[PDB]
RNA sequence: UUGUGGCAGCCAAGCGUUCAUAGCGACGUUGCUUUUUGAUCCUUCGAUGUCGGCUCUUCCUAUCAUUGCGAAGCAGAAUUCACCAAGUGUUGGAUUGUUCACCCACCAAUAGGGAACGUGAGCUGGGUUUAGACCGUCGUGAGACAGGUUAGUUUUACCCUACUGAUGACAGUGUCGCGAUAGUAAUUCAACCUAGUACGAGAGGAACCGUUGAUUCACACAAUUGGUCAUCGCGCUUGGUUGAAAAGCCAGUGGCGCGAAGCUACCGUGUGCCGGAUUAUGACUGAACGCCUCUAAGUCAGAAUCCAAGCUAGCAUGCGACG
RNA sequence: GGUGAACAGCCUCUGGCCAAUGGAACAAUGUAGGCAAGGGAAGUCGGCAAAACGGAUCCGUAACUUCGGGAAAAGGAUUG
């Protein structure tokens, strides 16, 4: 089936599921949920929240 | 047709004039269409043809009615993809009664559900999404 | 003194009286009309509300938007285990109405049946039918049942028959002693549905018998209930402004002054919730059958090898191990609550009505909480 | 009571480019109604709480829209007059304390009416209608104003009934049913195709069926999104306090971020109904009246109508089968 | 005593109390207190009630003026 993939915290979307946001400069992010969107709006950097997929990779664990 | 989206702007609304028209910003005062019920405002949503007067804007524009059609709002609404969509920041462009585009190009992303249903809009949009 | 302004009233007074309902499972109140040409077959089934979750499904729908495209939509389960037949009953039509010719039962009735009809099972002797199973092991009882058969072929016009639900193969309720209902027989002549019925007398009947694929029932059952609950929430009526002396949610006028009375029809504060209700018009997405590759829910689409349950079980129902039903929308009552589906009543006509169903995948991540993967063994892969 | 207010007839001088009656209809005249006012002073002065708005319900037709029709100075579009129709609808706002009025916009439409000029132990107290105060005119003055202004308490229900819900006795007890009767709920519009067709010189310019949505309302539901936090769940943090770190606690919920569950929202979702009788009207056969005639006898087609069907209750101190 | 500009508030020690009838439950309606998506006075007679601002340091501070004020005007930035 064909997965989305959420930017804040790089965790698959599955179908029927997900809130885009469309910023004004009229690029997409996907969030997977509530909890993603809120850290994403009160600007959060999802790379020093532990539990990201993308502080985990960067970190390399 | 197109289907039924979110309610998101009420009247006394105020709306970016995502536009090069010249208006600044549009003022929400009557929607096309609306039946109403008793003390329910009228309310707008992507692709709803609304009238609206300039409260900062070209001189030349202000002080009379005029149609807008909304083309960005900020509250979320499901898809019949399942996705709830939405943007950030309430904005507006002006219209003509036949929808056509009064000006020439709108800044910035446009309500795919506006653009499909605007036929004029669509073509002035740069990017639809 | 005309109203300055109208509006359209608030609540239905075609749901009236909002008292509790009298009866905790869902009664039909009328079943399909007879049609004798169709073979015999029934007309109702029991099954229970287990929860809702969502599919992802590709639109066939000429002049639609939706043509070709995807859509995301609920649907509610309905654990459905095969009813057992136990009885079997005649109606015989007078000037008053129907009434009950006459009726016979099984000769072996299930451990959980039989709670059916005490108030306190456990201190009970249990005797409730041993002096009439006794009627199956002479001449003479079997004499006179065949005499009892005899009678409803040769009157009754409408023929019924006694369905109980097995529900304990459904270990998510705490619950023992079953439901029990009469499901009427359509189709064939009456000795036809006698036939079919004593035919069929002590053994299961599965929901495939009853229903089929894509075809829209009704379902029946109790709503939920929410207690005793005022008039802004039960009947809907707009709130006060909130600077009034002794309170703000409810009706300020409730009549004129004559009639000097209160009207039926002004909103008043009482029980809300816990009515009974037929909502029809519910279609079939999907039949799950205990025991065949259609009960796991890998579509043709997805085929991540998994059953219809969600991780961590339905939130207060369990996990789904029998049949079961999927219908597109909601379900009267609460997780846990018996529903009657039940045969439409017209003759489904429309594109809607035809519109056939293929899925391409069912949520199944944890309705508890924001689920995030569709199964045990894929969050298990992901962590590690 | 009905002059005054509103509403409808008869006559037909004329308007309606020729043509009294498509639509009017002066001069007269016949009424109807009782939301205004006038008139009276019959009940009420050991008190019936007095304008308006908000809220909510019901009812009326003297019909604005919507369903079916008839007529036209009906070519199509629009529009005007009338018919059975009261089932459904009748809005957001600026100004005013206003009912009234007037504008802007949407709309299919923004018709009119009652219920002690519905509705104050339902609110509000803007107006009015006490005591403070000011101006303008009058008064020599104490003061007056049906002149404008500003501040000015809104008490009680626990009684009976009504109503909305909750138990419940009356052939032992329990299942499964019946169904008298009462309620009843669905409303409206748009887009595509029909079609730039029919009609029309041109300008303009339809509708049925079908398909897709939507409005208003109703009843449910919580997968998804949103809302909610005292899960005092987890974390962060100020001030203090336990010798200190750790763990806490105190600040009536210390504060913030997130926050499952439960409830919940046209802020999310799903669904909303099938036969016959018939009105208005158009008709069939056919008289009276050799003909004609929808009517006299007999029939037909017929609607947002009606009654059922369906949906809700079913202590109707009703009933059936059975254990 | 601590924080703080402080006899503000918030916590503590000496001293004094737990005296205000108790038990069960979480229904409407209340009274006191919160929070809300999109919009922000469209509610209403009237922005009534509530929200937003609020300390301090640095900068800047208009019309008008009795030249004393306006003035903490407005508009900005920083704070552990
Ligand atoms: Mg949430
Ligand atoms: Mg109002
Ligand atoms: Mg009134
Ligand atoms: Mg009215
Ligand atoms: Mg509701
Ligand atoms: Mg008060
Ligand atoms: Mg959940
Ligand atoms: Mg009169
Ligand atoms: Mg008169
Ligand atoms: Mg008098
Ligand atoms: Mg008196
Ligand atoms: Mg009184
Ligand atoms: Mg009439
Ligand atoms: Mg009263
Ligand atoms: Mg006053
Ligand atoms: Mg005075
Ligand atoms: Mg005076
Ligand atoms: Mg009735
Ligand atoms: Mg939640
Ligand atoms: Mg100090
Ligand atoms: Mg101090
Ligand atoms: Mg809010
Ligand atoms: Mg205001
Ligand atoms: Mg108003
Ligand atoms: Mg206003
Ligand atoms: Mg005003
Ligand atoms: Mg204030
Ligand atoms: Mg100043």
């Amino acid at each position: 089936l064909k997965t989305e993939l959420c930017r804040f915290s790089g965790q698959k979307i599955y179908p029927g599921k997900g809130i885009r946001f469309i910023r004004s400069d009229s690029q997409v992010f996907l969030f997977a949920n509530s909890k993603c969107k809120r850290y994403f709006h009160n600007r959060l950097k999802p790379a020093k929240l532990c539990w990201t997929a993308m502080y985990r990779k960067q970190h390399k664990k | 047709n197109k289907f039924r989206m979110s309610l998101g702007l009420p009247v006394a609304a105020t709306v970016n004039c995502a536009d090069n028209t010249g208006a600044k910003n549009l003022y929400i005062i009557s929607v096309k269409g609306i039946k109403g019920r008793l003390n329910r405002l009228p309310s707008a949503c992507v692709g709803d043809m609304v009238m609206a007067t300039v409260k900062k804007g070209k001189p030349d524009l202000r002080k009379k009615v005029m149609p807008a059609v909304i083309v960005r709002q900020r509250k979320p609404w499901r898809r019949k993809d399942g996705v709830f969509m939405y943007f950030e920041d309430n904005a507006g462009v002006i219209v003509n009664p036949k929808g056509e585009m009064k000006g020439s190009a709108i800044t910035g992303p446009i309500g795919k559900e506006c653009a499909d249903l605007w036929p004029r809009i669509a073509s002035a949009a740069n990017a639809i999404v | 003194s005309h109203r300055k302004f109208e509006h359209p009233r608030h609540g239905s007074l075609g749901f009236l009286p909002r008292k509790r309902c009298s009866r905790h499972r869902g009664k039909v109140k009328s079943f399909p009309k007879d049609d004798q040409q169709k073979p015999c077959h029934l007309t109702a089934f029991l099954g229970y509300k287990a929860g809702m979750t969502h599919i992802v499904r590709e639109v066939e729908k000429p002049g639609s938007k939706l043509h070709k495209k995807e859509t995301c939509e609920a649907v509610t389960i309905i654990e459905t285990p095969p009813l057992v037949i136990v009885g079997l009953v005649a109606y015989v039509k007078t000037p008053r109405g129907l009434r009950t010719l006459n009726s016979v039962w099984a000769q072996h009735l299930s451990e959980d049946v039989r709670r059916r009809f005490y108030k306190n099972w456990c201190k009970s002797k249990k005797k409730a039918f041993t002096k009439y199973a006794l009627k199956y092991d002479s001449d003479s009882g079997k004499k006179e049942i065949q005499l009892q058969l005899e009678k409803m072929k040769k009157y009754a016009t409408i023929v019924r028959v006694i369905a109980h639900t097995q529900i304990r193969k459904m270990k998510g309720l705490k619950q023992k002693k079953a439901h029990l209902m009469e499901i009427q027989i359509n189709g064939g002549t009456i000795a036809d549905k006698v036939d079919y019925g004593y035919k069929f007398f002590e053994k299961e009947v599965p929901v495939e018998a009853v229903f089929q694929k894509d075809e829209m029932v009704d379902i029946i059952g109790v709503t939920k209930g929410k207690g005793y609950e005022g008039v802004v929430t039960r009947w809907g009526v707009t709130r006060l402004p909130r600077k009034t002396h002794r309170g703000l949610r409810k009706v300020a006028c409730i009549g004129a002054w004559h009639p000097a009375r209160v009207s039926y029809t002004v909103a008043r504060a009482g029980q809300n919730g816990y009515h009974h209700r037929t909502e029809m018009n519910k279609k079939i997405y999907k039949m799950g059958k205990s025991g065949q590759e259609s009960h796991e829910a890998c579509t043709e689409f997805d085929r991540t090898e998994k059953d219809i349950t969600p991780m961590g079980g339905f939130p207060h129902y369990g996990v789904v191990k029998g049949d079961y039903l999927m219908i597109k929308g909601c379900c009267v009552g609460p997780k846990k609550r018996v529903v009657t589906l039940r045969q439409s009543l017209l003759k489904q006509t429309s594109r809607l009505a035809l519109e056939e169903i293929k899925l391409k995948f069912i949520d199944t991540s944890s309705k508890f909480g924001h689920g995030r993967f569709q199964t045990t063994d894929e969050k298990q892969k992901f962590y590690g």
